[PDB]
RNA sequence: CACCUCGAUGUCGGAUCAUCGCGUCCUGUGGCUGAAGGAGGUCGCAAGGGUUGGAUUGUUCGUCCAUUAAAGUGGUACGUGAU
RNA sequence: CCGCUGGGGGCGAGUACGAAAGGACCAGACCCCUAUAAACCUCUGGUACACUUGUUGUCAUUUACACGGCAUAGCAAGAAAGCUAAGUUUUAAAAGGCUAGAUUGCCUACAUUCAAUAACACCGAAUGACCCCGACUUACAAAAAGUUUAGGACUAAAUUUAUGA
């Protein structure tokens, strides 16, 4: 799936001396890369973009609010999400944070990709992604991005890859109506119907809806609420559905759809949840459950 | 639902690409009897191998057991 | 069209379900009469699952188990073998009473072929592993099995010495009534 | 779920044993549900002043489909019934008959909370 | 311009030719495109062969000192199709400058070259720069000043 | 040149309870206890297993944690699906007012925090009105059992067309 | 008119599915208003997406049942039988 | 390059206006609905043909005890996973998707087995392996989780036939 790449004529007629000296004096005169960011808590600039998260769908459950209404709650789990790489405006063309999640053994990963983690000094992640971030949002390599990055009542934009269903016809892929079951219709109860329009168009359109293998598609659900965050167990409880099956990782970000630059007064820590007293925290061991926050909302039964 | 012209030798060859078989990159060879098969398959005398001399299995000692033969 | 492989369930084997259950009953009866049978991979995997179910039912040794096996297992020469030789042979084995070895393809239809045989018998093709593995009381596993509620589960003879002091008694025979 | 061209038993003494839904007032283009006002046509009369063949207004009080509530509970009725209404949003019937008149209703239908034998 | 000075020095084309630099200050895009087309085809050479693809490496600087006379900044359009139903896309000249300002001279030279399969190689050799400097500083490059504008 | 253990290796800390093999906190049933928590390890320190064999266990423990928390908040009688029930239910549509219901329960519909039951009452005036109730909803105050009617079937959906006279438990008006 | 196909080539219907134009029915809108704001008449821009029921006629013609913000008019071999 | 952001009724307002009946422009935001589009199975239901219960005829049944065959799964009732909608969420300026890709980084990468349609599984495993299968337990899962290397993904010794899998 690539064009024929390069004719690559080698002979430069001896102008190669000028280009080699120009390249040597171009790399050596480029600026030194900026220092390690070393982030502590920072101010909330209104036009500043935060990082995202790689969370794992764990299924759906039932909860009732204090007002007494059932809410469909999916539960996501943050699998040791850390910052693996970094891109910034001086050395790269853009300013981004590269995130990693999960874990894989050394024998289970390709040697070209394992070398990247061994150079970075981070464990071998199973998924690597990146998010565009502002200049003041560059968090250093090795920093965890857990459930505490998000707050209860926040609206997020979850991105997921849909369940695979295989090849289906236009009845359930495009939702087309077919022909009647019993009025003389011959062998065409699930036919797509007319596809072109005769000699004057003379062809089928480039965007025609025809049967195909739907499934595994990157669909984003926009502006979904966060109902509960368990910081100790890395659990976030979104309300509503998340695309994808259970066990597949999904992407999260602050909802840019609801963006007045105020972030709707959500209590978002800007660089990440910079943890104070990181000591006195147990490793995977005999730990217990912790406390969580939740939004309330007003008048779900204001009248009948 | 019907060819309008006759297919050329070049177009026929291009269309017949799905019909060709891929070569296998591994084979399990018995050093004695020279038999050839996959690494996950028995190809000794119990399966089809008229050339088997039993040297393919190099050790099989199991004398002791005790049970009730139902007769 | 219902999903059987990919959603753990029984194979369809190109047959209606009543034909499918009857064919499996015939094959499990043949598997215990001659202890190694050769068939296609799909029947071989289905036979392995069915053999585990039937052998455990014979291992119960109860009257209801005999009644259920009487319909499941056809021969009656081999209903005795399942309840006596097979039950005593695998009395302490936690499943896995059968192994599968692939044997190539068959001439009539190029279908993949597997050898399916009972393990732990004279005439098997790989040495079995012991069903139990007596624990060292001076190792980590034994202490984990003392702090947590696990039984000893040691290898045992058919009648251990814990019944010897009952059977030795001449006042516990009842003369045979 | 009460689709168009269905039938339902009007329970009050307004003079209609049965009616056919012929349209929905709101933008609800799928089905009608408990608490909704629809245009119904009386097919069979009780012999009294409301003769067969009139086109009046009715509110559905109960249905054979489950009526879901926010807490997670639902109410299931063994009959699909309705109560006729006037052009002032008031039932023309003196009282909703207890033969099929139990419902859950507090939104502005306080006039219907006195006609029914018991609510909830 | 850390890597843009590097990438423009990577050469795909043949390099037995001559480098040309043209200052596009005050030049009308059509007449400059005509002269650039004549230099790019290699027809300023006595040894010209229609089959052989010779030419010159044309470097143009000050691409934003280029003007469109008689209200062709708001009336001249750039139209193409996408292959999809309703795929007519027409961009004005002011919006074409606000999207990519070197594309005016680029399209003007593209419409004047011969329409064959040697056009890709000739359009490689046209390198149009918006500001007043180019990466080919130390190269031996011979200026092409146009003939004087005051015929009128 | 400079060998050193990193901040990632500072997760080699002593445990909180110094002698634990099973994790504790598990809301699973009585025997064969799980030997790992499905939330904390993240594959950093674990006897490894597939995900969706770990987030399904995670769903089970989270459901059980809420289920015993509600069970501690209020107890419920052990009852079958063929008995007359009286339900103390507060209505959230009204001002959280407790209204008593009475009917024969025709099902113990489900298991879990989503456990439910269906009480059927034929009102002698308005016929049968069967109501579905989530067992672990916060809007339930308590239930008691008074009338026993033994049936072989676990779902009594055949009472929907039986004798409506003998299904009278509540005629509040 | 008979220029094109009689080595015969689906139109005078709707069922499904379409694409485009605007001479806009609505939604978004500006001017004149005999302009009390409402409610209207034109006139100017704008084609993003919306235009539902069925009872009667073989009718694409048409009503009239009653709902909507509206129940648009056309190019589509008066779109669409190798569906 | 594609998709592309639909509306209606309230609240604003018994209102500025207007003798007076008669009632708005602003949608600017909140509450309800309804489409369209994209998902999901948490609820509610449907289905579920090697699941559970009851039963008729008949053939087998040295017991017309239990079990088995056939009669649409014989019939009827009730089910869990999975799928699904009539169910449940989300549909702003630009959002969102698809294909190509300057760069940058890395490289101990010949690609065999775990079931013949991996769509389970590459964001999985192959013995320092719970990947699959079996066994045991769970009515507070009418069954998908937990223990377990019993069987298959072979394999090695001079400190364990071997992970606290
Ligand atoms: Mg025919
Ligand atoms: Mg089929
Ligand atoms: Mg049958
Ligand atoms: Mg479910
Ligand atoms: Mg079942
Ligand atoms: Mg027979
Ligand atoms: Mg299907
Ligand atoms: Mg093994
Ligand atoms: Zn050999």
């Amino acid at each position: 799936g690539y064009q024929p790449p390069k004719p690559r004529f080698p002979l430069p007629d001896s102008i190669a001396s000028i280009v080699e000296e120009k390249t040597r004096e171009h790399r050596r005169s480029a600026p030194a890369p900026p220092p390690a960011p070393k982030l502590e808590p920072r101010p909330m600039t209104p036009t500043s973009l935060r990082t995202g998260c790689i969370a794992t769908k764990a299924g759906m459950t039932q909860e009732w609010d204090e007002h007494g209404v059932r809410v469909p709650l999916t539960v996501l789990w943050v699998d040791e999400c850390q910052v693996v790489g970094l891109k910034t405006r001086p050395v790269h063309g853009y300013n981004a944070l590269m995130l990693g999640s999960g874990y894989k053994r050394q024998k289970c990963m390709s040697p070209s990709e394992a070398g990247f983690f061994l150079k970075a000094g981070v464990p071998f992640k199973k998924l690597v992604a990146e998010w565009q971030v502002s200049e003041d949002a560059l968090v250093p390599v090795g920093t965890a991005i857990g459930a505490a990055h998000y707050v209860a009542g926040q609206r997020v934009d979850v991105t997921g890859w849909t369940k695979w269903k295989g090849f289906q016809g236009v009845m359930r892929r495009w939702g087309f109506k077919g022909l009647p079951a019993s009025h003389g219709v011959s062998l065409s109860h699930r036919a797509p119907g007319s596809i072109g329009n005769r000699q004057d168009p003379g062809k089928i359109w480039k965007g025609k809806k025809l049967p195909g293998c739907m499934g595994d598609e990157r669909r984003t659900v926009h502006n979904c609420l966060v109902y509960k965050v368990d910081a100790a167990r890395n659990l976030v409880y979104l309300r509503g559905q998340v695309p994808g099956p259970v066990g597949r990782s999904v992407f999260l970000r602050d909802s840019r759809l609801a963006s007045p630059a105020l972030r709707a007064s959500w209590g978002l820590p800007f660089p990440t949840h910079v943890p104070s007293a990181e000591e006195l925290k147990a490793a995977p061991a005999p730990g217990d459950v912790s406390v969580v926050p939740a939004p309330d909302g007003p008048g779900v039964t204001a009248w009948r | 639902a019907t060819p309008k012209k006759k297919l050329s030798l070049h177009r026929r060859g291009n269309r017949r690409v799905w019909y060709w078989l891929k070569r296998k990159t591994e084979v399990a060879k018995c050093s004695y009897c020279g038999a050839l098969s996959g690494r996950n398959q028995m190809f000794s005398g119990a399966a089809g191998n008229s050339a088997c001399t039993g040297q393919c299995v190099e050790q099989a000692p199991t004398p002791p057991a005790s049970s009730y033969p139902a007769e | 069209a219902r999903v059987r492989v990919r959603l753990g369930d029984w194979n369809r084997l190109n047959r209606k379900w009543q034909h499918r259950v009857s064919m499996m009953k015939t094959m499990v009866t043949q598997l215990l009469e001659k202890e190694r049978i050769r068939t296609t991979l799909a029947k071989a995997k289905t036979l392995q699952r069915y053999a585990d179910k039937v052998i455990t039912l014979g291992k119960q040794g109860t009257r209801e188990a005999w009644s259920e096996a009487r319909g499941i297992v056809r021969t009656d020469r081999e209903l005795h073998k399942l309840f006596t030789q097979v039950a005593l042979r695998y009395r302490e084995r936690p499943g896995g009473f059968t192994r599968l070895v692939r044997a190539g393809w068959r001439e009539r239809d190029a279908a993949p072929v597997a050898f399916v045989e009972l393990v732990d018998r004279p005439g098997e093709l790989r040495p079995a592993n012991p069903a139990l593995q007596r624990p060292n009381p001076l190792s980590v596993q034994a202490w984990i099995r003392q702090q947590l509620g696990q039984p000893a589960r040691e290898p045992s003879p058919l009648l251990p010495p814990s019944v010897q002091q009952y059977l030795r008694e001449e006042n516990r025979i009842q003369q045979g009534r | 779920m009460i689709p168009k061209y269905s039938f339902l038993k009007i329970v009050d003494n307004s003079g209609a044993k049965l009616a056919q839904v012929i349209g929905f007032y709101g933008h609800q283009g799928g089905y009608a549900s408990v608490g909704d006002v629809v245009k119904v046509v009386v097919k069979e009369a009780r012999g009294e002043k409301t003769t067969a063949g009139v086109m009046r207004k009715a509110v559905v009080v109960e249905q054979k489909y489950p009526f879901h509530r926010q807490n997670g509970s639902h109410v299931q009725y063994l009959r699909n019934a309705a109560v006729l209404l006037s052009e002032k949003g008031q039932p023309i019937g003196n009282k909703v008959r207890s033969m099929l008149g139990v419902e859950f209703n507090k939104p502005r239908w306080a006039k219907l909370k006195s006609l029914s034998k018991r609510l909830f | 311009e850390a890597i843009k000075h590097l990438k423009d020095l990577q050469h795909i084309k043949l390099e037995g030719l001559r480098f040309r630099i043209i200052d596009a200050k005050g030049q009308v895009v059509g007449r400059l495109a005509e002269q650039i087309s004549v230099i790019l085809q290699g027809k300023d050479k006595p040894t010209y062969n229609p089959t052989k693809e010779q030419g010159d490496v044309v470097i143009v600087v000050n691409a934003s000192h280029v003007e469109l006379t008689h209200d062709k900044w708001n009336t001249k359009l750039y139209r193409w199709h996408t292959g999809y139903p309703g795929g007519l896309r027409s961009r004005p000249a002011g919006d074409q400058w606000e999207k990519d300002p070197r594309m005016l001279l680029r399209n003007a030279v593209s419409g004047m070259l011969p329409k064959n399969k040697s056009r890709e190689a000739r359009m490689e050799k046209l390198k149009i720069f918006p500001e007043a400097d180019h990466p080919f500083q130390g190269f031996p490059l011979v200026p092409y000043v146009p003939p004087p504008r005051r015929l009128q | 040149r400079l060998s050193l253990p990193q901040r990632v290796l500072r997760d080699l800390r002593p445990p909180v309870q110094p002698y634990t093999l099973a994790p504790k906190l598990a809301q699973r049933p009585t025997t064969t206890p799980a030997q790992y928590t499905p939330w904390t390890p993240t594959r950093a320190l674990q006897r490894r297993a597939h995900v969706s064999r770990r987030m399904g266990f995670l769903m089970h423990v989270l459901e059980r944690e809420q289920m015993e928390r509600v069970r501690a908040a209020r107890p419920l009688p052990e009852f079958r699906a063929g008995d007359v029930l009286e339900v103390r239910m507060m209505v959230p549509e009204a001002e959280r007012k407790v209204v008593v219901y009475r009917g024969v329960c025709i099902a113990v519909y489900k298991k879990g925090i989503r456990s439910s039951f269906k009480i059927y009452n034929v009102f002698p005036d308005s016929g049968g009105v069967v109501q579905h109730i989530p067992l672990y909803m916060p809007d339930l105050v308590g239930v008691k059992v008074v009338g026993r009617i033994p049936a072989s079937q676990e779902r009594l959906y055949y009472l929907l067309e039986r004798e409506t006279g003998t299904s009278d438990y509540t005629f509040q008006t």
